């Protein structure tokens, strides 16, 4: 295949979470949530994440309850069996921008923006792909490239023509922690946040891994000592033969 | 070579203090440590693994 | 393959001057790189023994040959498990690598093959 | 402003200059070829994707670490 | 072809004396350094060719194939690709 | 008499795990059998646990796997353990089969354990194929579609058989629910055949790296091989730890995190890595039915090793030419694996055909020739 | 060494009791040690480090 058909391979960026003993940076996760909420959420859902998931990761119990309570969700029917709405709770899932695929495609010139809950695992490259894609729209497509209608040139996307336009521009978000919201900063934060969304066990998993590695290594060392101890009478055996 | 009463040479392997309590104790320390880590590793494994059967996060959210 | 087949084919080769001139040196290098002599084996110690024919030939060995074979197997097993090679007198010298078993198995197989032929005889 | 802009420009003029020039020359050729008539009825229309990829790959190699260091 | 303890199916054994010592009396790691260096070097050297020859050949074949395939799907390889298909 | 020998139930366990007489010189390649038992125990434990949280209905399957990952306590571990151990199961099985071919374990008197072993390997393949479909992501669906359509090649009845397997006209809910039931069952069948191949082996005992009898010098299974097996259990657990905790998705395909979509076709549909060599063999033959037969034959041809190996000596320890041929055979099998996941493009098409020919010619031509010549070299060389 | 052997090792009942008690102590102390170490190498990054702002 052509390199174009594959898409350019993203650089390997030094993420905080790269590293056997490294967690996510939770401050970057919080900022990335804010980019999702103010930019991506116009077109993309995050359907696998509930409000309770943010608590003790990016937000306190109260902040997350406040986000939930601002929305209306379908309740059980009332006593005459008529539909009702209720305010959101921590158990509720973050609601998407569109009621269905048809509405989503109609708003996006035919293209369907994917749900982003698993996107970091569903693409080769993970966080690096998301960062590269968001920051890799050239001002002008390479001479000779003919874009289909409603397509934008992005070399990281296979084939080069993507239905999503560039969305991150310096200062589209005002971070609540005072961080300068450059294109690069927002792409890094949102890529970190989406990586967390795809793998929220990440931090715990790696710490349990460290414990496992240590115990298992020690047990491997001791099993070698014990095997050699038990085998030494066999290994040390000597013979004297006197032909009958 | 011929006499079977002349024991082959085991001097490269023999410990001088082979009959001492210290000698035995050391090997039982290794066996004991290994049993200890195996017990701790089994307990961790069993606890973490069986916890799958306790109410999951979505069940606890609706409680 | 039967020992008979191997022995007869080898004899065809040893007869042909050309063939022997080219095969005998290759066979000797093969045996050197095989390295069974570095565990104190004789070639015949390696022959597969788990067949009726071979079990019969092993029972016919003279007791002394039989006891020495047992020792060489035990000694090679001990070198194998220790990851050591024979040294000194334990290495099989080319002059010690005698075909002690071949004559017994050739006789066992000669009878077995004659029995098969005679089971298929047709009175003319 | 975006730190990437400066880092990328520096990397293109510096360690990735050969690839920068290749991309530039490619663009010049293709644009000139598009300018010429009976381009629409040509068999093979050249692009500059390949040269673009070689340049971007090079810029990324010289910048990735530097960029994340200032975020 | 295998019996059990006491009648394993061995030809009669006679004339061999075997000796060994208790695991508690032996140093289990006696000569470990010599083994780890010299014994492993001997064992590895004698097997090295049987790994190197096939690995190096198939790695070479793969490298040539993958490089040709890459080149055929560039602009420069257009014509040769047209013939190959 | 000791109770372990007197009581018939205890005596059966005793015969396999304690008093079992083993050769005293087994090397570490004899450890794969107990590693395969460990993989099987992990798959049973993790698989039955996943079955408590998984839903086989196509409308819920993919989401039940996300629920396992996100909500079930340690669900992520149980899922990653199950998915990675499936790969380790195949690494161990290829090592085990490689040991068996190198050391002549298929020769008389061990034809029967080897032949049951070939069936175990086929059952492993089917088990893993069905388990992978259960996720119902893009690769699950499309891999099921392509692999099940191979059955359409069966003459006359092929199409009917496919619709019967699917329970409909394409891979859908009926297919997924039946694959769940069969995926649950097949490991129990596989455990039975594993036990059968060991009962069959117990008549001759284990072979050993020298290829000679061990009746002269036996060691009890316990404590010697028990403690030797623990070393590789912990080496395996260290490898397992590095994948499950630090790189749990390295061996997987990202497309299986996209929900199955019958409309959109993934860029490339490839099998799991452990099936790749068989896929390259299938591609090599242009005919559909031809390709299917070759792919099946590539496994069934293992059954003829006891015949085509003409050597009077068991195993390759002392056979320099056989060792070289074996090395080429192994590396060719790895190259076939790599060619199973390249695009169908020059020059990989012809390469795949040459490697396929070499794969089959090892059994049909090279091993019978080399083993015949080595017989003559041993005899003449030692005269 | 004699005393130690006699009390903790000689009887298997006592040996197993000592191994299990040691496993219990190991389990509790190792947990605490890893927790502290993990927090130091990942300092400023975790929720517990930024929680105070909110
Ligand atoms: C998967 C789950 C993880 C669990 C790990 C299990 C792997 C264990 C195993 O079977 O391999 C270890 C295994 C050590 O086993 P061993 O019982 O000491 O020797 C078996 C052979 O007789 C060893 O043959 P040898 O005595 O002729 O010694 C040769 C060996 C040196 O062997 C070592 O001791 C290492 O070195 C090599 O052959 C290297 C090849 C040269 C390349 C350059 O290593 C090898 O044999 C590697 C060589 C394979 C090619
Ligand atoms: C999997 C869980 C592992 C549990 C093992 C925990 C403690 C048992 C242990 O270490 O065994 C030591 C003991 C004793 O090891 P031993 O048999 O080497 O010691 C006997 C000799 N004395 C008592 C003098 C030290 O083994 C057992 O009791 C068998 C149980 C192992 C399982
Ligand atoms: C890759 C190519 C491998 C070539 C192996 C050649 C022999 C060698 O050097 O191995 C070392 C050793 C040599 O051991 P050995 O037993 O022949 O010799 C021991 C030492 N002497 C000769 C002194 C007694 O070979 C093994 O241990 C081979 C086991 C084969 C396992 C293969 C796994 C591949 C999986 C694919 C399945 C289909
Ligand atoms: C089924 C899959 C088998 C593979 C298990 C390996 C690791 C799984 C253990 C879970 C885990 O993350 O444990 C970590 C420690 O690992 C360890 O220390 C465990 C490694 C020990 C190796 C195996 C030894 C026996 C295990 C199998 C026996 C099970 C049944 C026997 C009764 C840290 O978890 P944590 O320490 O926070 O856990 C709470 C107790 N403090
Ligand atoms: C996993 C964790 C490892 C096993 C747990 C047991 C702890 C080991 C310490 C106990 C110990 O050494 O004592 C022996 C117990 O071993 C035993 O009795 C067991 C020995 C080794 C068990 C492993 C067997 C093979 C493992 C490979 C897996 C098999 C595939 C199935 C998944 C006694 O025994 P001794 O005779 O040395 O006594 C000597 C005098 N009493
Ligand atoms: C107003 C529309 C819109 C906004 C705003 C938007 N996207 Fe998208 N996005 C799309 C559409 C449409 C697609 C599908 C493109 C296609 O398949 O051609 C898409 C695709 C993607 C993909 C998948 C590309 C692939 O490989 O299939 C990722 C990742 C992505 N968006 C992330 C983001 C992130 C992160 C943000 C903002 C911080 C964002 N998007 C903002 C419309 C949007
Ligand atoms: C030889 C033993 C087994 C092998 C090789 C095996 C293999 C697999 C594989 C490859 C998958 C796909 C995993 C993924 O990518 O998510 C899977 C999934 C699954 N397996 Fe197994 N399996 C085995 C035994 C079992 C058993 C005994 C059960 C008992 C029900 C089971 C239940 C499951 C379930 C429920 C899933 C779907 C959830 C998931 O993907 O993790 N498996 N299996
Ligand atoms: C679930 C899969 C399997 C398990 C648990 C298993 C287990 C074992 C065990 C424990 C042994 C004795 C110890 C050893 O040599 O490693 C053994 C030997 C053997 N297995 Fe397997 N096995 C499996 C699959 C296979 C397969 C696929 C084959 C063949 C294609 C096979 C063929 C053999 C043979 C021939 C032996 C005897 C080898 C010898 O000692 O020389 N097995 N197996
Ligand atoms: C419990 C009573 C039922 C008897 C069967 C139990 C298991 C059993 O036979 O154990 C043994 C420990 C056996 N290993 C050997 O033979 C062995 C022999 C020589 C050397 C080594 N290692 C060298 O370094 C060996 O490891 C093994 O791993 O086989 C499992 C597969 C068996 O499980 C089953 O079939 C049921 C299910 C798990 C498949
Ligand atoms: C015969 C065996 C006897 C019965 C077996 C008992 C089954 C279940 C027992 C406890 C399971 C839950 O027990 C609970 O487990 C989890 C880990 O698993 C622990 O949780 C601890 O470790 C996990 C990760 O390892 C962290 O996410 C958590 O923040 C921490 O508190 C709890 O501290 C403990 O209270
Ligand atoms: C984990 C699931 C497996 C559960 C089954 C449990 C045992 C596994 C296989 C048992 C079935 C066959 O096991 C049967 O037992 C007898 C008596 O012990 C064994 O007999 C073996 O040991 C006895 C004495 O120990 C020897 O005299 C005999 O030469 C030998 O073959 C055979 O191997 C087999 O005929």
């Amino acid at each position: 295949m052509t390199a174009a058909e594959h898409g350019l391979h993203p650089a390997e960026y030094p993420w905080p979470q790269n590293g056997m003993l490294s967690t996510f940076d939770h401050a970057s996760l919080r900022r990335g949530y804010q980019v999702y909420k103010e930019v991506c959420a116009a077109c993309h859902s995050l359907d696998r994440i509930a409000w309770r998931n943010l608590v003790g990761v990016t937000h306190t119990t109260d902040e997350a309850k406040a986000f939930a309570e601002e929305l209306e969700y379908d309740d059980e029917p009332d006593d005459e069996g008529n539909p009702r709405k209720r305010p959101g709770k921590l158990a509720d899932y973050i609601p998407g921008p569109y009621p269905n695929e048809q509405a989503a495609r109609a708003a996006n010139q035919g293209a369907l923006p994917p749900d982003l809950s698993l996107i970091a695992k569903a693409r080769h490259g993970g966080a690096d792909y998301i960062f590269a894609l968001l920051t890799g729209y050239p001002d002008e497509p390479p001479a000779g490239v003919v874009l289909a209608p409603g397509m934008n040139y992005n070399p990281y996307f296979p084939g080069g023509g993507i239905g999503m336009a560039r969305t991150l521009f310096d200062g589209v978000v005002e971070y609540e922690d005072g961080t300068p919201a450059t294109t690069s900063q927002m792409a890094k934060d949102v890529a970190a946040f989406l990586t967390w969304a795809a793998e929220p066990e990440h931090d715990e998993r790696k710490k349990l891994g460290l414990k496992a590695i240590i115990v298992i290594s020690a047990m491997l060392g001791l099993s070698v000592y014990i095997k050699k101890f038990k085998w030494s009478p066999i290994k040390n055996r000597k013979f004297i033969y006197n032909p009958p | 070579g011929k006499s079977t009463y002349k024991i082959p040479d085991f001097t490269p392997y023999l410990k001088k203090d082979r009959n001492t309590d210290a000698n035995r104790l050391f090997s039982y320390f290794m066996i004991g440590s290994f049993g200890m880590l195996s017990a701790a590793g089994a307990k961790a494994t069993v606890q973490d693994f069986l916890s799958n059967m306790s109410a999951s996060a979505d069940v606890l959210a609706m409680a | 393959a039967s020992i008979t087949s191997v022995v007869k084919t080898s004899e065809l080769i040893l007869k042909s001057p050309l063939l022997s001139k080219i095969v005998v040196p290759l066979a000797k290098t093969y045996v050197k790189f095989s390295g069974y002599r570095q565990l104190g084996f004789k070639m015949n110690d390696l022959i597969i023994e788990e067949t009726p024919n071979m079990q019969l030939a092993l029972r016919r060995l003279p007791p002394t040959e039989s006891y020495d074979r047992v020792y060489r197997l035990i000694r090679a097993t001990q070198f194998s498990l220790s990851h050591k090679l024979a040294t000194g007198n334990d290495i099989t010298k080319p002059e010690e690598d005698d075909h002690y078993l071949i004559p017994y198995i050739l006789d066992v197989e000669a009878e077995a093959f004659e029995k098969d032929a005679l089971d298929n005889l047709e009175v003319v | 402003p975006d730190p990437a802009i400066a880092l990328h420009e520096a990397a293109a003029e510096g360690p990735c200059h050969d690839f920068k020039h290749h991309f530039d020359e490619c663009v010049e050729r293709v644009t000139k070829a598009q300018e010429a008539e009976d381009y629409d009825h040509a068999e093979y229309k050249e692009d500059c994707v390949e040269e673009f990829f070689h340049l971007q790959h090079c810029i990324n190699d010289n910048t990735a670490d530097k960029l994340f260091r200032v975020l | 072809y295998m019996g059990w303890w006491g009648h394993m199916g061995s030809p009669p054994q006679k004339g061999i004396a075997g000796y060994t010592i208790s695991p508690f009396a032996a140093r289990p790691f006696a000569g470990v350094v010599h083994a780890a260096i010299f014994n492993t070097f001997r064992r590895t050297k004698n097997q090295a060719l049987f790994v190197i020859l096939p690995v190096s050949f198939f790695y070479y074949v793969w490298t040539q194939a993958s490089e040709k395939n890459e080149w055929l799907y560039t602009k420069a390889g257009r014509h040769e690709l047209a013939k190959a298909l | 008499m000791a109770l372990r020998k007197k009581n018939s139930l205890l005596n059966m366990a005793n015969s396999y795990v304690l008093d079992s007489p083993q050769p005293s010189n087994l090397n570490y390649f004899w450890n794969f059998g107990s590693l395969l038992a460990l993989c099987l125990v992990i798959q049973l434990a993790t698989g039955i646990t996943l079955a408590m949280h998984y839903t086989s209905h196509a409308s819920l399957a993919f989401d039940s796997v996300e629920h396992i990952m996100r909500d079930v306590n340690f669900g992520w571990f149980i899922r990653y353990a199950h998915a990675n151990t499936a790969s380790f199961f195949f690494i161990c099985i290829y090592a085990h089969m490689g040991r068996n071919i190198y050391y002549g374990s298929y020769k008389t008197p061990r034809v029967l354990p080897w032949s049951i072993g070939v069936i175990i390997f086929l059952l492993l393949i089917i088990t893993a194929f069905m388990g992978y479909v259960l996720v119902f992501g893009q690769m699950s669906l499309w891999g099921a579609t392509v692999i099940c359509n191979l059955v359409s090649a069966i003459p006359w009845l092929g199409e009917d058989i496919v619709h019967f397997l699917w329970g409909g006209f394409s891979v859908g809910n009926p297919t997924l629910q039946r694959f769940f039931a069969l995926h649950y069952l097949m490991p129990f069948v596989l455990a039975v055949f594993a036990l059968l191949h060991l009962i069959a082996l117990h008549t001759a005992g284990s072979s050993n790296p020298l290829g000679i009898t061990s009746n002269v010098d036996k060691l009890s299974m316990h404590p010697y091989y028990s403690f030797k097996d623990l070393i590789t259990v912990f080496a395996f657990l260290l490898m397992f730890t590095l994948f499950v905790f630090f790189s749990p998705d390295k061996l997987g395909h990202p497309d299986n995190y996209i929900p199955a979509n019958p409309m959109v076709t993934p860029a490339s549909i490839v099998p799991e890595w452990y099936l790749l060599p068989f896929y390259a063999i299938l591609r090599a033959i242009p005919d559909k039915l031809g390709g299917v037969i070759a792919m099946v034959a590539a496994i069934l041809i293992l059954l003829i090793l006891p015949i085509v190996d003409r050597s009077i000596i068991r195993g390759n320890a002392f056979k320099p030419i056989s060792k070289l041929l074996f090395g080429f055979f192994i590396c060719n099998f790895l190259l076939l694996g790599v060619l199973g996941q390249v695009h169908i493009e020059p020059p990989f098409i012809v390469l795949g055909q040459i490697c396929t020919i070499f794969y089959f010619s090892y059994f049909l031509i090279l091993l019978p020739m080399v083993s015949t010549i080595e017989n003559i070299f041993f005899y003449i060389g030692s005269l | 060494a004699t005393t130690f052997y006699n009390v903790f090792v000689k009887r298997n009942s006592a040996f197993v009791a000592t191994i299990l008690a040691s496993a219990f102590v190991f389990d509790m102390t190792f947990e605490t040690a890893i927790d502290n170490f993990w927090d130091r190498i990942n300092a400023g990054k975790q929720w517990k480090d930024i929680r105070h702002k909110y």
